[PDB]
């Protein structure tokens, strides 16, 4: 009884189903470091400008 | 210009003064913070982008 399978046939990517766990950390990973502490606000003018020297702007 | 005049204006600019060369002095230590430390947004060298990895799975399987 049996068929040979046609021209793309096994080629074809299938579904399977499995009792088995799906691994959690399979590369083994670390923790990833933390993030650098985020910067939010409202963007307000330089505290009297530049500062820079005698420039007062 | 009387001298009540010219007082209070000078209190004007030393509040000025006093209150950048503050921001000066706590600028040159925030920056010496970050470059020892690399936690601010200055001294912020790039690393590679890991949007370029390709998660795909692979020809073969160990990878
Ligand atoms: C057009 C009209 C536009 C308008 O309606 O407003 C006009 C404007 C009115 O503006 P404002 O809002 O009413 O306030 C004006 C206050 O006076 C300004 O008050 P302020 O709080 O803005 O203070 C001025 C501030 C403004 O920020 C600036 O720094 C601007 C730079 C001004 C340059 C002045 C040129 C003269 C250089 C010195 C000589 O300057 C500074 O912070 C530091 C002083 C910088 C002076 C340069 C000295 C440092 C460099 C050293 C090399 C030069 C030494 C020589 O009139 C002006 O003040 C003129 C500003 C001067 C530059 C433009 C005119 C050209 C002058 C040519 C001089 C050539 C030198 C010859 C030798």
């Amino acid at each position: 009884g049996w068929v040979r399978p046609d021209l793309g046939d096994l080629s074809k990517v299938t579904k399977v189903k499995t009792d088995r766990p799906l691994p959690e950390n399979p590369y083994h990973s670390r923790a990833r470091p933390e993030p650098n502490p985020e910067v939010e606000g409202d963007l307000k003018p330089a505290r009297h400008g530049s500062r820079l020297f005698f420039w007062t702007m | 210009d009387g001298p009540e005049k010219n007082y209070e204006r000078t209190m004007a600019i030393l509040q000025i003064e006093a209150e950048k060369a503050e921001l000066r002095l706590k600028e040159l230590e925030v920056r010496r913070l970050m470059r020892a430390r690399g936690d601010g947004p200055w001294f912020h060298y790039p690393t590679i982008d890991k949007e370029l990895i390709d998660h795909s799975p692979k020809a073969t399987p160990d990878n």
